[PDB]
RNA sequence: CCCAUAGUAGGCCUAAAAGCAGCCACCAAUUAAGAAAGCGUUCAAGCUCAACACCAAAAAUCCCAAACAUAUA
């Protein structure tokens, strides 16, 4: 999925975490809000 | 090249000897300024939501007659304000206070076996003269009873203390 | 909270919850009685039922459960808090 | 679930903006406005109130009723202005303590105000802040409306004809 | 500390029980201490090898425990909390293994699997030089003269 | 949709119009002195006076201080 | 490739005059390619249709209004009086597009039955032509341009010439380039 | 809950012309005079607009740089988007585009003497304030669109209050006067201590240690 | 890989050289050492 | 995390401006809930917030010295 940069909470459900080595944002309900950090 | 450019024109060794030697060394003691210091907290003035809540409770107390308690039973809006219609029908005051503020005053208003009972959401109702069997009926109409420990007359009952005033 | 009323919480019948108002570790049984008389957990389940004894005798709050299977969930609820005790009512109705 | 809105008790036949939403809940068109006529038309006709309604699951319904709007009841009360432009800070429209008390007393029939203990001074405090937005001002034995009533009047007619210039110019 | 148990046919029992509570020693070296590295003259003197303390702070499964019951600094905390990444990543706490139904190492900041291996390394004055440690127990007490040499 | 009729301006003095919700109609008695307590009688008509007058410890003060408290936690959240 | 620009001492030569006169071609070739025919109905009529009841000239689209509801059944109102509906039901019968007028009220049904595949071969080969005849004008313009230009090759620098010429050519080769593309559009259009 | 008061103020007078000003891209009278490439009105701090003027916040820049139409263009644009006029108004404390820049035709070789004008463009150093803006706003709900606008300006820049620019100063200064690093550039280049004048300017003599180039390093004291 | 645009200690890109703390405390000798020429000199 | 009653769809021209087309005010009921902060609805509806409670990175012949965390300047 898209990565930016800085990440963006979308809405309250997109939640932000560290995996891999590289911080994500994943959200169930909306997944287009996906956000990988590069 | 020139002196201004777009990009951050690289200096002469020498010069960039002298810019990292000049640097702020800030001033440390040799001790954290958090783990040892432990510096004490002003004395924190106190304020007219308490001023006139610690009055509003005494204008309470010393004038009613029957006091009592019963757990926040948290149901919904509409259905609280009916109950709220047919206990003021029925006579009886009902507030809520925040125990944060209350219990210092029922820390000096001699009712010091109450402490222990008020904790987290309740609902304080209080009457000039006795309306146990009503209030007690609705509370049993409901799918359960809230109340606890509430007194009256300046004597502690519990829920079979009031069903023995009650009859 | 959320996540009871979200499960729907279905296959329950019968809620007891009993305890002392002078007893100390309380809140922990009062916060569950507080969260199971909201609304929405009410709402979803008409058929359930929820009582709770205020019974002044004895020290000891506890906590039951009788589920629609029929099985009986039973909780010490002096030396226990809140949260978990949701949680463990939630795998229960898992189960 | 459950609808509050205003409704006529004079014209409730075809409900433009309620028979849409009726029909998505199922009710039918026509029970609904016998129901309404049936306790509206013996009573009065062509004024507006707040009604509250709700639909089962078994599609049952039970239309509770309070009383009709401090809004109509204070036109009602003045010269039918429909508040104006630079609305309360002038004093456009006239009432007095005894309007205020008569007005408490019809209000004290409403039900959510039936519901609640409303103190008169709380019935006082809520129907003056309804007049400040609407545009009133409550004079105190206030006497000789007629030169008031001949100013709105000059105001009026300096609205709609400023209305009528801006048509124009449009 | 307490124990909770779930136990019966068609009925079952959950109980939490009291347990013994260790306690701390009755001497502390340094009052006025808000933080314990400060209570007893632990603030620039530990490291990942001494887990004689780190084994206070740790959950049976090998959990960190929470700052707001423990009573430590923010500081404090995050240092114990990588260097328990770090003891465990070098397997000194077998017996924490956590919950069920190959190779030597130590000092590695950051997990095995996660970092991506450098394909290229640059020149001298760009290299990709690799972490060791961290920064956080850059302050602890070097008899060297010579600093701690954190990225080779 | 809109009211049937407004009144004379001594007739809407003399009595309040819009108060019966029945279709005859009917006047309502007036008196200035029994019909207003003592509260109606003080009560301010003037807009709502100024928190540098509110007393700290009224209730309305306090009320007006959150009112205040929330509109600028609007405003903040809506330019965001 | 690259594309050049001038904007210096250049005193004999005016671009943009040429631009002008290249964007005065594109528009006139535009005017004739939105004239011709089309299968889609009413493209031209409503716009270019012409009435005779008034000793000054007003379009059909001035007195008419193209506020339609349906495709199928296509209608025009008559936006100003209900007495040139006739008016513009005699401009429209009149003019060489073959429709059906009808008349109600104030409003003219106007079914369009399709034109005599010939009558996309000459739609198409209209505009062949007229893309000729906007490429001949632009030819001329740009030869104008050109011998202009090169009349002053003696005082001014030969290198500023020669990328002028190139800068002319390539402004040529982009209008060329602008004008096909309007044509093979409209010519898939036609076909359509 | 712990409620605090809120602010209250009767000082405030907006502008009839809360929004800002066209910005034109040259002067209506085009010098044809052309001036040189002269960069010390961008080396250095500013002196200028340091200060205040009937208005709480502003954009400041700590490094220096040119402004074109485009530039002005997105202020404008997007500050008329985000504020609203009732409430709140801005100005320019920046003047219009003034010194011109040339450019010769592209692909043309070095020499022929001096190229013609394309553009004007205003000058800024660091230290200086570019836009204002007062009312009854604070400086968080502003923070956004300006420090955006900030990172859209070519040099660096930031949102800024008269408190925080008192603060940055006194900082600073407190840093200056509590370093404990006995050697400083204001005293080894006044003396010149060890030759480094060959290295250095006679502009460092002021712009001693935070500036390089037209750069500006806060952090250096 | 890695190579440096041009020379490797001149133009618009160069190689970056570093200080490191020997030079560091080589110069602030020098320095002190010119403090104390700066009060013999006085007086 | 928590929960969020309503006077009132405030009034103004529209098909409605129910809080969100826009303009005027923006008071007021409950100790508490903005004549409505963000979504959303043709309009409504409906959902949250505030309130009260509880407590930094890419290119081309094959990366580039190898290694190192601790024994006193
Ligand atoms: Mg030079
Ligand atoms: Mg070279
Ligand atoms: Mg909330
Ligand atoms: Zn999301
Ligand atoms: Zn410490």
């Amino acid at each position: 999925f898209k990565n930016k940069t800085v990440l963006k909470k979308r809405c309250k459900d997109c939640y932000l975490v560290k995996r891999r080595g590289r911080w994500y944002v994943y959200c169930k309900t909306h997944p287009r809000h996906k956000q990988r950090q590069m | 090249s020139k002196a201004v450019t777009r990009h951050r024109r690289v200096m002469h060794f020498q010069r960039q000897k002298l810019m990292a030697v000049t640097e702020y060394i800030p001033p440390k003691p040799a001790i954290h300024p958090s783990c040892l210091p432990s510096p004490p907290s002003p004395p924190q003035e106190e304020i007219g939501l308490i001023r006139l809540l610690r009055r509003e409770i005494a204008a309470v107390f010393q004038d009613n007659r029957m006091i009592a308690v019963c757990q926040n039973v948290a149901l919904s809006a509409e259905d609280k304000l009916l109950m709220r219609h047919q206990l003021r029908k029925h006579k009886i005051l009902m507030k809520v206070f925040p125990n944060q503020v209350l219990k210092p005053f029922l820390e000096d208003s001699k009712y010091q076996n109450l402490l222990p009972l008020f904790v987290g959401h309740n609902m304080l109702l209080v009457s000039e003269e006795p309306k146990v069997k009503e209030m007690v009926r609705i509370l049993r109409t409901v799918p359960f009873l809230p109340l606890l420990g509430g007194c009256i007359d300046d004597t502690i009952l519990s829920r079979q203390g009031f069903i023995n005033y009650s009859k | 909270a959320a996540a009871l009323a979200r499960l729907g919480l279905r296959p329950v019948k019968q809620v007891r919850v009993q305890f002392c108002p002078f007893e100390k570790n309380v809140e922990s049984t009062r916060t569950f009685l507080q969260t199971v008389s909201s609304e929405k957990v009410r709402s979803t389940n008409l058929n359930c039922s929820v009582i709770a004894d205020v019974r002044h005798d004895g020290s000891e709050p506890c906590v039951d459960v009788l589920f629609g299977d029929g099985h009986r969930l039973i909780m010490r609820g002096a030396h226990l808090t809140a949260l978990e005790m949701l949680t463990a009512f939630a795998s229960h109705i898992r189960a | 679930g459950v609808i509050r809105a205003i409704v006529r008790a004079g014209l409730a036949m075809p409900g433009p903006p309620l028979g849409p939403v009726l029909g998505q809940r199922g009710v039918s068109i026509n029970q609904f406005c016998k129901e309404f006529n049936e306790r509206t038309k013996d009573i009065k006709e062509g004024i507006p109130l707040p009604t509250k309604i709700l639909v089962k699951p078994d599609r049952t319904f039970e239309i509770k009723i309070g009383q009709p709007t401090v809004s109509y009841f204070l036109k009602a009360a003045a010269g039918i202005e429909k508040g104006a432009r630079q609305t309360g800070k002038e004093v456009a429209g006239l009432v007095t303590l005894k309007h205020v008390y008569e007005i408490a007393r019809i209000k004290a029939q409403d039900e959510a105000f039936a519901l609640q203990d409303v103190p008169l001074s709380s019935v006082v405090r809520s129907i003056i802040g309804s007049a400040r937005s609407l545009g009133i001002r409550v004079v105190k034995d206030l006497e000789e409306l007629a030169a008031f009533q001949k100013e709105r009047a000059i105001f009026l007619a300096a609205q709609k004809e400023a209305d009528l210039a801006a048509q124009e110019e449009a | 500390f307490r124990e909770v148990v779930e136990t019966e046919g068609k009925t079952t029992i959950i109980e939490g029980r009291i347990t013994a509570t260790p306690k701390e020693s009755p001497n502390p070296p340094n009052p006025s201490g808000q933080c314990p590295i400060c209570r007893w003259n632990l603030k620039h003197k530990y490291n990942y090898d001494d887990v004689l303390l780190l084994s206070q702070f740790i959950r049976p499964h090998g959990g960190m425990l929470p700052r707001k019951i423990t009573g430590l600094c923010q500081e404090e905390h995050r240092k114990i909390e990588e260097c328990v990444k770090m003891a465990h990543r070098a397997g000194l706490l077998p017996n924490h293994r956590p919950r069920l139904p190959q190779l030597n190492r130590y000092l590695t900041r950051w997990a095995p699997g996660s970092v991506k291996p450098i394909y290229k390394k640059g020149p001298r004055w760009n290299r990709v030089r690799m972490p060791v440690g961290s920064p956080l127990l850059r302050d602890n007490v070097c008899y060297s003269r010579t600093p701690w040499k954190l990225y080779h | 949709k809109d009211p049937d009729v407004c009144t004379d301006p001594v007739q809407l003095t003399t009595y309040a119009m819009g108060v019966n919700i029945y279709k005859e109609g009917q006047d309502v008695p007036l008196k200035p002195d029994a019909e207003y307590p003592e509260w109606l009688f003080e009560m301010n008509l003037g807009p709502p006076k100024t928190l540098e007058e509110l007393d700290p410890e009224s209730r309305e003060y306090w009320r007006r201080l959150r009112k205040q408290n929330i509109w600028r936690h609007n405003r903040l959240s809506k330019n965001k | 490739r690259v594309n050049i620009n001038a904007a210096l001492v250049e005193d004999i030569i005016n671009l943009e005059e040429v631009n002008e006169e290249m964007k005065s071609v594109i528009e006139a070739l535009k005017d004739n390619f939105n004239k011709t025919l089309n299968i889609r109905t009413s493209p031209g009529s409503l716009d270019k249709i012409a009435v005779v009841t008034a000793d000054g000239k007003l379009a059909l689209n001035q007195i008419s209004q193209i506020s339609m509801k349906s495709p199928q059944l296509i209608l025009v109102n008559m936006a100003s009086f209900p007495e040139c509906t006739a008016a513009a039901i005699k401009a429209i019968r009149e003019s060489g597009m073959n429709l059906n007028p009808e008349v109600e009220g104030t409003l003219i049904r106007v079914p369009i039955p399709q034109v005599t595949r010939e009558h996309r071969e000459m739609l198409v080969k209209l505009a062949k032509q007229n893309t000729n005849k906007a490429k001949d004008s632009l030819r001329k313009v740009r030869t104008n341009s050109m011998n202009k230009l090169k009349k002053s090759k003696d005082t001014v620098s030969e290198d500023t010439i020669r990328l002028i010429e190139k800068q002319i050519s390539q402004m040529a080769d982009d209008t060329v380039a602008e004008l096909d593309r309007h044509l093979a559009v409209k010519t898939k259009e036609l076909l359509g | 809950k712990t409620l605090l008061p809120v602010p209250s103020f009767e000082d405030v007078s907006i502008p009839e012309k809360p929004k800002l000003r066209f910005i034109e891209r040259a002067p209506l009278v085009p010098k044809v005079r052309r001036e040189p490439k002269n960069l010390s009105d961008i080396r250095g701090p500013s002196t200028e607009a340091t200060e205040f003027t009937e208005g709480n916040f502003a954009i400041l820049a700590l490094g220096g740089g040119y402004l074109h139409w485009g530039h002005f263009e997105m202020m404008r644009l997007t500050i008329n988007r985000s504020m609203d006029p009732k409430n709140m108004f801005a100005i320019w404390r920046v003047p219009a585009p003034f010194k011109p820049i040339t450019r010769k035709s592209v692909g043309h070789r070095m020499g022929g003497g001096k190229g013609a004008i394309d553009h004007y463009v205003t000058p800024v150093k660091a230290g200086r304030l570019v836009v204002e803006m007062g009312g009854r706003c604070e400086f968080e709900e502003v923070q956004g669109f300006l420090d955006q606008v900030a990172h859209k300006l070519p040099f660096a820049a930031k949102a800024v209050s008269r408190g925080t620019l008192e603060k940055m100063r006194k900082d600073q200064e407190e840093r200056e006067r509590n370093n404990q690093n006995p050697w400083t550039f204001e005293r080894i280049a006044t003396a010149n201590m060890l030759g480094i004048r060959k290295v250095l300017s006679p502009y460092d003599l002021t712009h001693k240690g935070k500036y390089w180039g037209k750069f500006y390093m806060p952090k250096r004291v | 890989r890695g190579r440096i645009p041009g020379r490797q200690w001149i133009g618009k890109h160069r190689r970056p050289r570093f200080v490191s703390l020997r030079a560091k405390q080589n110069m602030i000798r020098r320095l002190e050492i010119e403090a104390e020429n700066h009060y013999w000199l006085s007086m």
